[PDB]
């Protein structure tokens, strides 16, 4: 029970617990500045999450450029 | 890509030093080197070389 406990955090990609650094280390907006990397396990989950929300930012570009 | 399509595109400078023709790009064998690098945008990239040229040419020639 314990090991499948440990393998639950392992799966979802939870693993290399560093999501408050991630968090401190998305300080810095000050220009042009990038993703600042902390995990890799969840990145698919974020990358989908950007391509959507490029996809809603389209139309909703278009809708306002029309409306 | 037609010489109206590249002008929508790029810089006035930029579609200027280029062409001085024939109104097509003509790219030779022996003129591109193809470079590999992180994918960013070009204004934070010019952004950048920018600052470090800023940071390099301050000792050397202040004017």
């Amino acid at each position: 029970a314990e090991q499948k406990r440990q393998l639950l955090r392992l799966l979802a990609g939870l693993n290399d617990e560093s999501l408050g650094m991630a968090v401190n280390r998305q300080s810095g907006v000050a220009i042009a500045q990038r993703k600042e990397s902390g995990l890799m396990g969840l990145q698919t989950f974020l990358k989908a999450t950007d391509d959507m929300d490029r996809l809603i930012f389209r139309l909703a570009v278009s809708f306002i450029c029309e409306y | 890509f037609t010489k109206e399509q590249v002008f929508k595109i790029v810089d006035k400078k930029l579609g200027d030093r280029y062409f001085k023709d024939d109104n097509k790009i003509r790219p030779l064998k022996f003129d591109l080197i193809l470079k590999s690098q992180l994918k960013t945008e070009s204004r934070d990239e010019k952004w950048y070389n920018w600052n470090e040229l800023l940071k390099i040419l301050a000792p050397i020639r202040p004017d």
